[PDB]
DNA sequence: TCTTATAAATAGTT
DNA sequence: AACTATTTATAAGA
C-alpha cells in the first residue's frame, strides 16, 4: 500500500470495517486460487468483532466439516503465535 | 446430511475431547 | 510473478507441491494479519489432494469451531463459484 | 533452494 | 467508492 503498516489492532471504527471487508475478500480470493491450483479442499470461518459469522468453502462447507470429524490422526496445526515466530526468524 | 446435523455432529466430536 | 498464471490445476506434481507450501503460508499469514488488524476470530481447514490435514486458528481451533456450531443464523457464505462470479463482475 | 523480475494486494488520499 | 503509489506475494530461473 501507500505505506507499510504495523500489524496492530486498528482502533478507528471506519478504517477497521473498510480494511476488514477488503482483506476478507483478498483472503477468500487467495483461498479460491489455492484450492484450484493445488487441488486442495479449504473451509474458512471468520467471526468479526461484532460476533457476526462469515464463511467460505472451496466446494461445500459440510463435506469439509464432515471430513474433519472423521480425521483421527496427527496433523499440522498453526496459530498466530507460530506465524509471528516464523516471521521473526525470517528477519 | 443437514447443515445443522453436521454442525451438531461437529459439536459432539469437539466436546468428546 | 515472473509470468502471470491462470487459475487451474497445476499438472506438474513438484511445482504443485512447491506452490501448495508457499501459498499455504501466504494464506495463513494473511489470516493472521486480518485477525489482529481487525480483531476477529479465524479458523482455517485445508485437506490437500493427499487428504492430509492442515489447520490454522487465530487463537484456538476447538474454541472457534464450537462457536460455529452454536451460530446457525443467516450470515455470509461463499464458494469458489461465488468468488469466480465476483471476479467476472469486477 | 535462492533470488528476482513481475504480478497482485492494498493504505492512504481523495 | 475510486484511484494509485507503494508494499507484498510469488513464478520461474537458478
Amino acid at each position: 500500500g501507500r505505506k507499510k503498516i504495523q500489524i496492530q489492532r486498528i482502533t478507528d471504527e471506519r478504517n477497521r470495517q473498510v480494511t476488514f471487508t477488503k482483506r476478507k475478500f483478498g483472503l477468500m480470493k487467495k483461498a479460491y486460487e489455492l484450492s484450484v491450483l493445488c487441488d486442495c479442499e479449504i473451509a474458512l470461518i471468520i467471526f468479526n468483532h461484532s460476533n457476526k459469522l462469515f464463511q467460505y468453502a472451496s466446494t461445500d462447507m459440510d463435506k469439509v466439516l464432515l471430513k474433519y470429524t472423521e480425521y483421527n490422526e496427527p496433523h499440522e496445526s498453526r496459530t498466530n503465535a507460530d506465524i509471528i515466530e516464523t516471521l521473526r526468524k525470517k528477519g | 446430511w443437514g447443515s445443522g446435523e453436521v454442525k451438531q455432529k461437529l459439536q459432539e466430536f469437539l466436546l468428546s475431547k
